[PDB]
């Protein structure tokens, strides 16, 4: 014999969860400063090691369309930003009549730097100073209903009140070990292959998953991890064109940004206590901002894609093209290189197509030829789509310059009935979302359900 | 490798090596499961409702008995409509987390009679209080 | 009816079957009684509170004995001034509604006397324990 | 004088008295550690963490056995590095004050063999529960 | 009613880390009791005066 | 005078500012302990202890 049953309490398994994670900060991006730190003074710190499991004979089935983290992410991103913003820099008084004038004209780059005087709060509120300061892309906005005169506002005055930032934050990604609250453990994938689904075989467990830093970029993403092995090409569905591939590259590329003109600074008070800050004077030469990439190893790396795209996408030609158009936030790269936002035109770096040969043919040479990219760069931005957020940048005085270990790519097909021999890959990108799903993936939350039930057949004597 | 340490201070490592190996393991799976502006809401109810868990569970164990010894049993015979599997093949092959993907139907069909039979001893040893 | 979902899963419902009806149900009265911007204050406050009573019950329980089997026998004697009723009476016609309306006089003597008797259990098992 | 009360309703009162003294009075000390905008956090910070601490301490008990005689054997020998002094000296002379400033040494390795001896009790037990 | 007995401790008045909790209050709780009163701002304009 | 500063407020002026006496009380698993000796150099193993 007669069976009889025996309660076991602690047994070692496990059903999905649904819960939060959380900092787990690296406790070194602290110091004293840290409170001028963003996304770092609201975190705490700490130091766990990793973990030796390996679960063995274990397996389990992974989904990284399915991972409800990315979203806790993403709304945390928007919150905590917004919040950091909150006692400082209203620009409300900044929306009068501006008067201005042309820099020299000449290059379309420069001709912006508009002369621009107003009108202003000084400390007592009775008087009015005349003042003046730079400004360069049109956020400043030609006055609604003028004819051609001097006369502009300020791009905000039809949307909402802006803010500047509080000038003492700084924004610089600190990787966070997002750690599980007791009851919860966290699993990760070790396998190479791995489509984005399936039946992980190498699987590890996790107390607090290896810190990511966040980044907010589109297209070509930056400061990521890298393949291990080999290109990874990721799609939550290949036919369906609705959606984005994911691409992991196996080796570093580098890229070497720069805003070389000698650039200035001033500030003034308005009213009491905050001051606004704009740029001063750029005292004679003539900017372009520019991101130079080797060549050599962009055509590598194309090629090396479009071989394993060929899997998929068997015994037809890779053609590359531009973005289907729209504003610079739409179709530019974008990055914050030294807390400066700019915007980068592609043309011409997806400007070419490889013959499905993708013959890895290439030579030892002295040269060191790039290809380099214009950039424009913007005052005022919607955050994230934040046009209730939005925020104008504090200058910087100085020559920038800006590095990355790259690459991550987000790229979509097109192609119509006309083709099917070929396929054209174009630039994409947008969704915060992704940004982060690109590394967040490796990662599985589960509950542990300990109490379990057995046959043994032996008996209490009572 | 690994060892209790990782297998059971960090979770579910014994999945893989059978429920029989449970035995002479599942102590620390325990004790590390009870460890410990507006992101302070956020941690208290992490922490509160840990606590919860992990207090109705023991309510259940202290309901059914024995319950201390964390292996107890309930002198309750099983229902021959779950005996389709050998003893030994239960013990030595199976996974917890196999068993548990099948043994998982008629959950309060076991906690009913786990209560109930608890419920039939203590009358009898208040009987025998009396008796005595 | 009705049954012991409503009766304990609700509450109170016995408080009408007289007391001796208790020995066949004070089970699940205990285990609902577990049971899990500004207002998130109010909410952890309300939880944090529930596990505190709880847990103080359950501190004197342990401190008397004996004390898993919620019905327990302390080896202590009543005092006959408590003794102004029949057991038929209290265990037949009495309620617990009815009986603690006058039996709530004398809470701490009872449990002075129950916290006392417990000691001296434990020194005489401390001195078995030395003398074998 | 003072008294009971005074001592562990209050605190550390019998920290003067002798470690022998407290074999009389430990009780009431456990019960009373278990009592209960913006300020709203750190109130229920400090009742969460009270409630933490005291829990975890209960796990490592139940751990252990016995272990709710809060005093307890665990069938364990003492290692002969740990035998400096004699019985009467740390029963009669000394407190647990001063003991705990030594003998706070090797705390994991006494928490280890107090594990491991109450696995091997209950590899036991489930052995005579299966011979039985 | 402790008296502690035989029981004696060191203490250090330099070292106890109470008074800034109670200092870090303070400052707290002053601010926070005045901010939804009294804004200044319109009063700082020109004044005129004598003697 | 805060024209070249930051702006101010002046009072609710409903509010009464007066000390009141905190018995500052220790949360549970906590005690207080002081000393009632005299000489105490504002250090040391104070003898005359109570909780
Ligand atoms: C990013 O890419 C940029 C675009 O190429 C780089 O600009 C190159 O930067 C180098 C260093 O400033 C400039 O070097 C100048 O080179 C000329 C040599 O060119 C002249 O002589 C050669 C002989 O072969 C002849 O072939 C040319 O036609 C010219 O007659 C030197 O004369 C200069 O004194 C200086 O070395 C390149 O001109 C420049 N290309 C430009 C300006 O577009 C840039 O450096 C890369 N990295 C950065 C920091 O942006
Ligand atoms: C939100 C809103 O009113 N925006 C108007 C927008 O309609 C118009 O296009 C713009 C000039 O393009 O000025 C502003
Ligand atoms: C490495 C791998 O899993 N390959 C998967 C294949 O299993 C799956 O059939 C396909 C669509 O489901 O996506 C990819
Ligand atoms: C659909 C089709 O014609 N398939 C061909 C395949 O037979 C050939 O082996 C491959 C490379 O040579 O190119 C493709
Ligand atoms: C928004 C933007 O700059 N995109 C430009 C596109 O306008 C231009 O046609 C192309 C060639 O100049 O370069 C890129
Ligand atoms: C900051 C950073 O990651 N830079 C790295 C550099 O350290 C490394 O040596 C190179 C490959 O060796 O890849 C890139
Ligand atoms: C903070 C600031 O600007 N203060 C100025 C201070 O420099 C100057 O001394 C004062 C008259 O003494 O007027 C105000
Ligand atoms: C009453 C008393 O403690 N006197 C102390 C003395 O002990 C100590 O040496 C000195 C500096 O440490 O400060 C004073
Ligand atoms: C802008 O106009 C002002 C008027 O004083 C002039 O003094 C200043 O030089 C001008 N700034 C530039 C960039 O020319």
């Amino acid at each position: 014999e007669n069976l009889w049953v025996t309660v076991y309490y602690g047994v070692p398994v496990w059903k999905e969860a649904k819960t939060t994670l959380f900092c787990a900060s690296d406790a070194r991006a602290y110091e004293k400063e840290v409170h001028n730190v963003w996304a770092t003074h609201a975190c705490v710190p700490t130091d766990p090691s990793p973990q030796e499991l390996v679960l063995g004979n274990v397996t389990e089935n992974f989904n990284m369309w399915k991972n409800d983290m990315v979203d806790q992410m993403h709304e945390d991103i928007i919150s905590l930003w917004d919040q950091s913003l909150k006692p400082c820099v209203k620009l409300t008084p900044l929306c009068v009549t501006l008067i201005c004038s042309d820099a020299t004209v000449k290059t379309g780059t420069v001709e912006e730097m508009k002369n621009c005087s107003f009108n202003t709060t000084t400390e007592i509120r009775d008087k009015e100073k005349k003042e003046y300061a730079l400004f360069y892309k049109p956020d400043i906005v030609p006055l609604s209903e003028t004819n051609n005169t001097s006369e502009y506002r300020l791009i905000n005055c039809n949307t909402s009140a802006c803010t500047q930032a509080c000038p003492k934050v700084t924004f610089e990604p600190i990787p966070i070990h997002y750690c599980a609250p007791a009851g919860y453990a966290i699993l990760k994938c070790n396998d190479e292959t791995f489509n984005g689904t399936g039946p992980c075989s190498n699987v590890s467990t996790v107390q607090c998953t290896h810190g990511i830093r966040p980044v907010v970029s589109t297209q070509l993403l930056l400061n990521g991890s890298l393949a291990e092995k080999e290109i990874v090409i990721r799609s939550e569905n290949l036919t369906n064109n609705a959606k984005i591939i994911i691409v992991h590259l196996h080796t570093p590329v580098e890229i070497v940004c720069t805003r070389p003109n000698n650039n200035t600074r001033k500030s003034v008070r308005i009213g009491p206590g905050q001051t606004f800050y704009a740029t001063g004077d750029i005292i004679g030469d003539i900017k372009q901002a520019h991101c130079n990439i080797s060549e050599e190893k962009w055509n590598d790396t194309l090629q090396k894609v479009g071989i394993e795209l060929q899997k998929h996408f068997p015994n037809k030609t890779i053609k590359y093209n531009q973005s289907a158009g729209g504003d610079m936030e739409i179709t530019t790269h974008s990055f914050n290189c030294g807390g400066e936002f700019f915007y980068c035109n592609t043309s011409n770096l997806f400007n070419g197509t490889y013959n499905g040969t993708y013959i890895s043919t290439n030579s030892s040479a002295n040269s060191t030829s790039t290809i380099t990219l214009q950039c424009r760069i913007k005052q005022i931005i919607n955050m994230w789509q934040g046009v209730g957020r939005c925020m104008y940048a504090p200058p910087i005085a100085g020559n920038i310059t800006c590095r990355s270990n790259i690459t991550g790519l987000l790229l979509t097909r097109d192609g119509g009935t006309n083709s099917n021999e070929t396929e054209t890959f174009r630039p994409a990108g947008g969704d915060m979302r992704d940004n982060w799903r690109s590394e967040l993936y490796k990662y599985k939350v589960v509950k542990i359900e300990p109490l379990g039930v057995a046959p043994t057949r032996c008996k209490r004597r009572v | 490798a690994v060892g209790i340490g990782a297998v059971f201070l960090g979770f579910l490592g014994a999945a893989g090596s059978t429920m029989g190996a449970a035995s002479m393991t599942l102590t620390v799976q325990a004790r590390n499961l009870l460890s410990g502006t507006v992101w302070g809401i956020k941690q208290l109810q992490a922490r509160v409702l840990a606590v919860e868990r992990y207090l109705r569970d023991q309510q259940l164990l202290g309901i059914w008995g024995c319950s201390g010894k964390l292996i107890c049993c309930t002198n309750v015979p099983w229902n021959s409509s779950w005996s389709n599997r050998n003893l030994s093949e239960i013990w030595d092959n199976m996974t917890w987390l196999q068993w548990d993907k099948e043994i998982s139907n008629y959950t309060q069909i076991i906690y009913g009679l786990l209560e109930e039979s608890q419920n039939q001893q203590e009358k009898n040893e208040q009987d025998l209080l009396a008796l005595d």
